[PDB]
């Protein structure tokens, strides 16, 4: 069982606006690949499959991607029809 | 004798100026290139004076043994990482066998336990992390 | 890949209000609206048609800037175990939309929005898509004026050579506007107004 | 690999089956292979469907 | 818990009529109208476009409000154990909005509102309220937005009067130097239109007046 | 059962975007009637679909062929409706 | 052309971050302040020739918290200082007073408030004090 | 036609790529520049008596990295370099830098720092050095 955390984020004042977005652009997408293959690793692992003390892990984390990636989808579809309902007029 | 005579440079060509003097690249970040200087400056002792205009203008430096990665003060990032079954003492001989142990920020923790303290550079604390959780597992 | 996924359909349903507000379209379709302002003429030839050929004539120019983003953003190497250089790399991709819009806007304006050189950064590419679109849209004005300006000589010398004469009360636009067009087909102006269009961006 | 031992235990109980050691080796191995190959079934499902989910949600 | 995504979510569908009322788009957006119908240009500069640069500056303005509402609620510790706590938090997460909506409402047209909604609340025996309430209590959320955007209609009014003005000294002019001659039977707009024109691009309208009302609210240094 | 792979991707210069299109267009229509085809002959061969080992293959092949042209079509529709809102104006 | 020949930096109207990277080489490490306390300003004369007594007159005379971890002062302002209560199943007080000691990170203006033996106390300072002290509570009783 | 009477290159405001490519005779291989190197420009009178050493200079001076595989020379610039640390299961590190020397791509300005018998080892440097170096090292764990 091996864990770490960072505890102090990164804050300051830009003025600049697009950085800002791609820091959580790529803060979305590398926090959403590295979990695809922790989750297709645990599954192509045949010790991990056969324990009933892994699969209950195993469950929780297919459930975990499942509701994130969701939520990013309906936000901005919300976001993008927002913009589009002042725009088209 | 040498020398760089800087009129409103924009500390990335300052610093690739003192790249020969230096025997290795100088890779300056993104928000650490806003500042500026001017004025003459002479280079016969660059590790002395790299320490001075790093503390005056503030600025974190860190030398890995193939380049001088250079941020600005407001990058310094931090972390806790608990190890299972390796101490702190012969992670520190890993630093020291390889080189990359660096004595102005260290590693804070009691000296054979799992818990401890980074803190220092974006270039040094995802090295420390990511060979400390590698090493946990091949153990 | 998955979220990428969210970012190519974000441009795809956002694409008619970028292309309403970031590119030389809307000198295009302000241009060739006023013609039919100065002609004197209301509903003729439409509001669809003109936007048709201002649509495909700004795709021409527009087209190599979309094109390079594809061929770029094709390439094997955006799996990077950094999110920084993810960044930086997807920082790399719109320096074709950077380059393209600095040479067209305003550097002072430009760095109005920066407080709210240029070699070493480029500025924020929300810092002056606003600045461009204010740029066309004063200068599509500024020709505006010009090509507007013989059509108002044919307008004053049929209503003075009326009043030369002593037929005051008569309505000069059934007189002028058979000598308005003439003048606009004897130039063969529409062919040569978009080949200048066409020459103020890309060169030949 | 594992269709490889997969498929090399059943010759030694089809040549003999008689042994109590064997079967139950061999009920061991077929029981893995059975708990292997629904998971990734069930794994390649959910990575299909939250794939056609964000298509249905722009459409 | 999970409710607290459906308040999420039911946040996130009303979200472009608040942008329709609440913030300074409201602002951009008549001026910008006035501008072009002062002109007399009828259909260009296809207000479709007008929309969306009007609405850039007005993110451009609006982004740090917005922002702190973020990191004050994406904070792991929203779930309190009281329920007059839980509801103080989000009085206190929405105060940055609403001082925001204090600095630029109007006065009385604010204290008009809740002297109307007490007297349907209760009934004529509630007596009014005058304006040293201002030094220490805080009207209610749903008070302030009706007499923001009479006050910025106020305000944009204000302005696109300003700017009509130099082009109506134009119009009569010319429609007093075509009856100088005897040219009475003539349109005189398609003579004006010209000079409007340079009016507007020789004194370069939109480049100050774009920095004119991002000053309104904000400061440079 | 024995297998060849072609390493030439050839390149024609276009003469216009209408000369892209048509090789983006024929370049698509060969691999969408191939897939199917290869599915078709998957399913057809009976002996193919009686193994444990090939069903994984075959569910990878659908789930690539759904998601192509579904791809594709949301897409070039969301394309067009680009375009609808530009002639509109 | 440079005045008095004394030793002192002139301020006029800073805004405390071009301020204490001023005082960054008399402290020997880098300052970071934060963005809530990088909005006042300060005008005047200063003589750095001992900044640890400096440092900690302005800091109650502006308003201010700040923190030395051995490689950085963090400073911040009073508004941001959070508190938390956690209580330790596997491990006492004084074994976790003892692993601050020996690593450096012990504090003596933001101590820990709890019984000496138990299991529960009470912590309260800067961001970086509480969310190390946190986090390095909660990874040793997952050791044990 | 062409009057001048020594040997060398004359630049007048050339890209960093038609630079390189005169330099692509003296040196015996091609030379491969990247799009973010190519930004830069020079201009001068220059003579190659002998690029290997002319090249560490100018690397130097410009700001510049490059590599040599054997059959080309490829040159980024200093602000993308890339660094990986990866671990090995089982081949060691004086297993895995016995296989750089005898193919040919051991290079000694940037080594492999690690311990001499261990898994992990820490690697730094350009690009078509790392996505060789961590390939190369993980489909060699694979095979045993």
């Amino acid at each position: 069982i091996g864990q770490a955390v960072n505890i102090r984020s990164m804050e300051t004042d830009i003025v600049s606006l697009d950085d800002r977005l791609l820091q959580a652009f790529s803060g979305s997408a590398i926090a959403t690949a590295v979990d695809k293959q922790t989750i297709t690793n645990r599954i192509e692992d045949p010790n991990l499959v056969t324990d009933p003390k892994e699969l209950a892990i195993s469950q929780e984390m297919i459930s975990d991607y499942n509701l994130y990636v969701s939520m990013v989808s309906t936000l901005t579809r919300k976001g993008v029809g927002a913009v589009e309902t002042l725009l088209r007029s | 004798g040498s020398g760089f005579v800087a009129k409103d440079d924009s500390l990335r060509t300052f610093f690739d100026a003192m790249a020969l003097q230096l025997k290795e690249p100088v890779i300056v970040s993104k928000m650490a290139a806003r500042k500026k200087i001017t004025g003459n400056f002479e280079f016969h002792d660059p590790n002395a004076l790299l320490e001075k205009l790093s503390l005056q203008l503030g600025l974190i430096w860190y030398f890995d043994g193939q380049a001088i990665y250079i941020y600005d003060a407001s990058e310094m990032r931090n972390a806790v990482v608990s190890l299972r079954n390796v101490s702190l003492n012969e992670f520190n001989n890993f630093l020291k066998r390889s080189g990359l142990y660096n004595k102005n920020y260290p590693l804070r923790g009691d000296n054979r336990k799992g818990t401890f303290y980074v803190s220092g550079p974006p270039v040094y604390v995802d090295m420390v992390v990511n060979a400390a959780t590698m090493m946990d597992k091949q153990n | 890949n998955d979220i990428s996924l969210i970012a190519l359909l974000a441009f795809s349903t956002l694409l008619p209000f970028i292309i309403a507000s970031g590119t030389c379209f809307v000198k295009f379709s302000i241009v060739f609206v006023m013609v039919r302002n100065a002609l004197g003429l209301q509903q003729i030839p439409s509001n669809m048609t003109l936007n048709g050929v201002a649509l495909l004539l700004s795709m021409f120019v527009m087209w190599p800037i979309m094109h390079d983003a594809y061929v770029y953003f094709e390439d094997e190497d955006v799996t990077f175990n950094d999110i920084s250089s993810l960044s930086k790399h997807v920082d790399e991709g719109l320096d074709g939309y950077r380059d393209y819009l600095i040479k067209y806007s305003d550097r002072e304006l430009v760095q109005f929005f920066e407080n709210a050189k240029d070699e070493i950064e480029k500025p924020s590419i929300f810092a002056l898509l606003p600045a461009y679109a204010l740029s066309e849209i004063k200068s599509a004005f500024k020709i505006g004026f010009y090509l507007y300006l013989p059509f108002v000589v044919v307008d004053l010398v049929v209503s003075s050579v009326l009043l030369a004469l002593g037929m005051m009360m008569m309505s000069p636009v059934t007189i002028s506007t058979p000598i308005k067009l003439v003048l606009f087909v004897a130039l063969d102006g529409w062919t040569l107004l978009s080949k200048g269009l066409i020459l103020q961006y890309m060169d030949i | 690999n594992l269709q490889t031992q997969v498929t090399e235990a059943l010759d030694k109980l089809a040549a003999k089956p008689s042994d109590p050691a064997l079967l139950a080796a061999y009920q061991s191995k077929l029981s893995e292979y059975n708990l292997y190959r629904n998971a990734q079934s069930n794994t390649v499902k959910v990575f299909k469907d939250i794939d056609a989910a964000i298509i249905q949600n722009f459409r």
